[PDB]
């Protein structure tokens, strides 16, 4: 009946004094908005469809159509952020807000959905939907003794758009409403729902990309430990952001590094630095690079945990991005170590990997490779043992590479290149 | 020597 209707009728039924035909026009302009193939969301925005639609969101009198026009001013502002602003300047925000407190489950979760997809804009409207105070009603709804009690598509969403509100950059959510969403977060966090612990572990990642300050409000709120527990999950969509999130942690303080070892992330590294997927073997290497490039005993730590191989592993063969991280892991690796740790890793065979990446056609893996040939270098003057390095790096053809670096066409290349031949060959 | 670094929308469909 209210199948593939067009605009025009659905404008006509609108414009009618009678409910029960707005009702039927609205529920018409759902099911346009709500087919795969091209819905016509310019078409219903330019015919004035948004205010009356965000009207019948305040009837209380009448809840189906409550219901269809969230649905359709759902789907309107999952488009581009034109149509998503066209929403916004109908005045949905606070419409969308006492949605929330409805009787009926259905309706608000499709104001938590709406809500969501505003937020998920950008920083702006994001920051508009929490000026209008979705918070505080957000969480009300995940205020229950036991989060299992709760529909499960209902908690996704709500999931789903609290990570909205913590999501973007340029500027990160307000410093208070991420104090006020986070012991949600962490609760979420220990839920058993797959989708709602990757939605969880995002809404995480996001809140530890910036300054250390920004991962100290996370860290303090003990969620590493249960970071690293979802890090050796068997689901990937979980993996993933938990690694994201992990990853972000080690680039803060030596302090906030430490927690992250102390609560055994090192032990899931073989795995994690083998993995089949691309990714996630790069985002691994991300990790190991920033935590070499902590204290000696963190240094000492990877080591301990037999990393090393793994890093010479994925230096020998990964995808390029990869060995990027890997050739970071080093320089960092042997700029920090000492003596004994860089010896270590010559005898891991770090070099002949090393000497291979040289021919890579990438300036900036060439200047970092030139870098941890140099530290190892001078951790073989304390011990006189530069002519054995040498020869290591004459034997696999790494000589040949330096010295044709010396015409490079970059100038800290070529300085560093010819720096290294007249020094030690 | 540290080096710093799920849809944003989505339609509901029948
Ligand atoms: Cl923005
Ligand atoms: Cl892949």
């Amino acid at each position: 009946g209210t199948v593939n209707w067009s605009v025009e009728d659905i404008v006509k039924g609108i414009n009618s004094n009678n409910l029960e035909s707005q009702l039927q026009a609205t529920q018409a302009a759902r099911k346009l908005l709500s087919r795969e193939k091209q819905p016509p969301i310019d078409n219903i925005i330019r015919a004035g469809l948004i205010p009356k639609f965000v009207s019948f969101l305040g009837k209380t009198d009448c809840s189906p159509i409550q219901f269809e026009s969230a649905w359709a001013l759902t789907n309107i502002a999952s488009g581009t952020s034109e149509q998503t602003k066209a929403v916004v300047d109908g005045g949905a925000i606070p419409a969308f807000i006492s949605l929330l407190a409805s009787p009926h489950a259905h309706i608000s979760e499709q104001a938590v959905w709406a809500l969501g997809n505003i937020a998920g804009d950008g920083s702006a409207f994001r920051d508009l939907v929490i000026k209008h105070g979705a918070i505080d009603p957000l969480l009300a709804l995940l205020a229950v003794p036991d989060l299992s009690t709760l529909a499960c598509g209902y908690l996704r969403n709500l999931t789903w758009t609290l990570s909205n509100l913590c999501r973007n950059k340029n500027p990160a959510p307000p410093l208070d409403a991420v104090e006020q969403i986070l012991p949600t977060l962490v609760r979420l966090l220990h839920h058993n729902d797959p989708e709602v612990l990757a939605d969880s572990c995002w809404a995480i990642s996001y809140l530890t990309d910036g300054p250390n300050e920004r991962i100290e409000m996370v860290v303090k709120k003990g969620v590493v430990p249960q970071l690293v527990k979802l890090l050796g999950a068997t689901e990937l969509p979980i993996v993933t952001p938990a690694l994201r999130a992990i990853g972000n942690i080690v680039t803060g303080t030596d302090e906030q590094t430490q927690k992250v070892i102390d609560a055994g992330a090192l032990a899931v590294f073989p795995s994690l630095l083998t993995n089949p997927k691309t990714n996630i073997q790069k985002e691994a290497t991300w990790t190991m690079s920033n935590i070499t490039a902590g204290r000696q005993d963190q240094i000492q730590q990877v080591v301990n945990h037999g990393l090393v191989p793994f890093l010479v592993g994925v230096l020998s063969k990964a995808d390029f991005k990869t060995q990027k991280e890997a050739a970071w892991a080093i320089t960092n690796y042997t700029s920090g170590g000492t003596v004994e740790q860089i010896v270590y890793l010559v005898h891991c065979g770090i070099i002949e990997p090393l000497m291979n990446l040289l021919s890579a056609k990438d300036t900036k893996i060439i200047q970092v490779i030139l870098d941890a040939i140099s530290n190892i270098f001078q951790a073989a003057e304390k011990l006189g043992e530069t002519e054995k390095l040498s020869i290591m790096i004459e034997e696999c053809g790494g000589l040949d590479k330096i010295e044709a670096l010396q015409r490079h066409e970059n100038e800290s290349v070529y300085k560093a290149s010819l720096n290294l031949i007249e020094k030690y060959f | 020597g540290k080096r710093k670094l799920s849809v944003p929308k989505r339609p509901k469909l029948p």
